[PDB]
């Protein structure tokens, strides 16, 4: 049964990082759920109850797993959470919940900002619904800017970090400002995580058709969406992949933005990937390099 | 003013 109704929540609080009212995504940074819960008497082993969070945020940023942490009494699982559609978190309480009496719980979860759904800088309302009881957070997103010059500017993003299958996703958008740039070289490196024994990564090149105003300063690139990028990679003898994840790539007019999406493995055994992009151009030489680097927190 | 260096981190859960 769904026993919502039978959900109180007794304290409910989201909090920006390090208890401030602001949240740098780009500087690792995440926001915090906290909940005292009461329930009801009376509940059953597979009865449910919902909350759902704003579409700013959800409960994995990078990582690929989709997880919520258990709700315990001591080291006793009163019930287990799944992430469902549209914002959703539902908890299906075990067995233990059975003629128990009184039960109250805490729950913290870590809220991750969506560089799909905050795209640019300003005030974000986080909230978390329950049972009609609105948990309510205004908190200032800020991005960084990438690493410019007077010729161009560099920045990524780690797209997407799958611990499982040992995997990650990444994307650099190589945008040139003032003057003409030639002969670009563009190389992206693992300097941790690195599998001298493994596969070549799938890089895929796109020029970005859009105008520069309306590149996510999130970082964000839909590279599906084929009106805003148009991928190039067949058209780019120009491409070097290496089977310890590394690339090289030569770009010959820098023209117009270019977006490189990465997709490779790295080795088992590893906490956290750094990925390294470089770039070397010539006016008409200078070198922007960008790290990107994880901070991954536990619920 | 020849090379300049930059970076960040992504936050996620694990």
């Amino acid at each position: 049964t769904d026993v919502t109704s039978k959900v109180t929540v007794e304290i409910g609080s989201i909090e920006g990082h390090n208890n401030t009212n602001k949240v740098e995504p780009h500087a690792g940074q995440r926001a915090v759920l906290k909940y005292k819960l009461k329930f009801e008497n009376g509940l059953h082993q597979g009865d449910y109850f919902d909350f759902t969070l704003s579409n700013n945020v959800n409960t994995h940023g990078v990582s690929t797993a989709r997880k919520v942490p258990e709700i315990k009494n001591g080291s006793v699982v009163m019930a287990t959470g799944e992430v469902l559609e549209g914002g959703k978190i539902r908890y299906t309480f075990t067995n233990d919940i059975e003629d128990k009496v009184d039960v109250t719980a805490e729950l913290e979860i870590n809220l991750f900002i969506d560089p799909k759904t905050v795209q640019t800088n300003g005030n974000q309302t986080i909230t978390s619904t329950l049972n009609e009881e609105q948990t309510s957070k205004e908190l200032d997103v800020k991005y960084k800017d990438g690493i410019g010059n007077y010729y161009a500017n560099l920045n990524g993003s780690i797209e997407t970090f799958n611990k499982a299958n040992n995997r990650f996703s990444h994307v650099a958008f190589i945008k040139p400002n003032n003057g003409k740039t030639t002969s670009v070289t563009v190389t992206g490196t693992l300097m941790k995580g690195s599998n001298q024994n493994g596969n070549q990564p799938k890089v895929r090149i796109f020029e970005y058709l859009g105008n520069n105003e309306d590149i996510a300063k999130s970082v964000y690139a839909n590279t599906t969406d084929t009106s805003k990028f148009k991928e190039v990679t067949s058209n780019m003898g120009n491409l070097n992949l290496q089977n310890n994840g590394s690339y090289s790539l030569n770009i010959e007019n820098l023209d117009k933005t270019y977006v490189v999406h990465y997709d490779g493995e790295y080795l088992n055994g590893t906490d956290e990937v750094d990925f390294r992009t470089q770039m070397v151009g010539h006016p008409e030489g200078y070198t922007l390099t960008w790290d990107n680097g994880l901070v991954l927190y536990s619920n | 003013q020849q090379h300049h260096l930059g970076g960040a981190k992504q936050a996620g859960d694990v």
